[PDB]
């Protein structure tokens, strides 16, 4: 169930990632890109689960 | 391995053709995408990985292949990306040849593209014991399943 | 038997899903099509026929499946079309199981088409018995492989 | 008998066919649907050959 997050920082159109998911809130998600922790509005983050990979290793 | 694919984009029209080649077999899949973007490539990749075993994809450094959308698809499906053989260039040219041979049989390029993919995968090598690319990939995958 | 497919359309979220099932294996392919038309169905079939051996396709009498565009595709590719008898299953069960999987993973994607392909992925790679079972993707590969050897 | 033709007869939008191809001219195609022979303007006819079938 390892999650990866791809996100955009405010006022920056360049999508970033992969980043680790620390917490997922109602309106915000806490993540870690490299070493920097960030709080991103939920709408600016795509959380991707390795679901397919788990379906048949 | 039965999971190694090479992907690239070619152009014919003024439209974008996304091409995928199963390196071990020569089997190909291609499609005209409305734009040479990561979103289209990612959707293309998700479809491929659901039809065939896709474990590693080799591509160049085009923005569409390095997009976060493709990285997301690969993570979800368990695909390892390698941005590092001319197996794909040999195939993209052969796709263009077949398309030209059959172009008059279809109005739209996308129709001609699928005709060319059909012909390339189903032809069969002339010799004794000859097989088609479609048969080779099925054989490669079939034998891999037995060793499980 | 290694080349028999069933095709039908189902609907979710006001969109059209074209579904194809390899009857002998349970292997499925699906795609959200912009419109439930013969042109879209014919293009879908040409793609399928170039990837898998498609020798006979079974469909109902929907206008998209009876279209000359689909008959043209079948003629070009060498596919025999078998139309059902009005007022008379395998694919309807798949349309139901595809929507089941779609619902389970819907929150993993914004667009339905993304969820559809996720569901196709999961259905073809699952594995029946579990651990010691085989998947639909493996069964169709086995069926075609054995047919090739003969 | 490699070719089959699908066509529109008049301002009827419903495409018709399959029909046998008798001749394809520059501006018209002569075909035979069932037993009736017809001359259809080229733009109202789609000529399809079993080319895919002939490959394997
Ligand atoms: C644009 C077109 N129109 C066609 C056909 C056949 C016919 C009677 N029509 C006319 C027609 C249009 N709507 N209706 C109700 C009838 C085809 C075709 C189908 C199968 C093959 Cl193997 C080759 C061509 C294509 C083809 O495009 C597709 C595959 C449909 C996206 C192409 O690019 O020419
Ligand atoms: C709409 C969308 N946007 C996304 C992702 C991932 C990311 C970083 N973005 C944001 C982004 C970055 N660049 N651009 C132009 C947009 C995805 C996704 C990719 C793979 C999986 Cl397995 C699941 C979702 C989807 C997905 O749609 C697709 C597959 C692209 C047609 C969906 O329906 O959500
Ligand atoms: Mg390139
Ligand atoms: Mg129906």
């Amino acid at each position: 169930q390892n999650f990866r997050v791809y996100y955009r920082d405010s006022r920056d159109p360049v999508w970033k990632g992969p980043a680790k998911l620390l917490e997922k809130g109602e309106g915000a998600v806490v993540i870690q890109d490299n070493s920097d922790i960030k709080v991103v509005p939920r709408r600016k983050a795509k959380i991707i689960r390795d679901y397919g990979k788990q379906m048949a290793g | 391995s039965p999971g190694i694919w090479q992907l690239d984009c070619t152009h014919l029209e003024g439209k974008v053709i996304l091409v995928a080649v199963h390196v071990a077999s020569g089997y190909i899949e291609a499609e005209v995408i409305p734009a040479e973007t990561g979103q289209e490539t990612a959707y293309f990749l998700l479809k491929l990985a659901g039809r065939w075993p896709v474990k590693t994809v080799h591509t160049d450094n085009g923005s569409n292949f390095t997009s976060t959308t493709v990285k997301a698809a690969c993570w979800w499906a368990g695909i390892k990306q390698e941005f590092g053989q001319g197996v794909i260039e040999s195939m993209n040219k052969e796709l263009k040849k077949i398309i030209g041979q059959v172009r008059d049989q279809a109005e739209h390029l996308k129709t001609a593209v699928q005709m060319a993919v059909f012909i390339h995968n189903k032809k069969r090598k002339g010799g004794i014991g000859g097989y088609s690319a479609g048969e080779r990939i099925v054989d490669i995958i079939a034998t891999d399943i037995q060793t499980k």
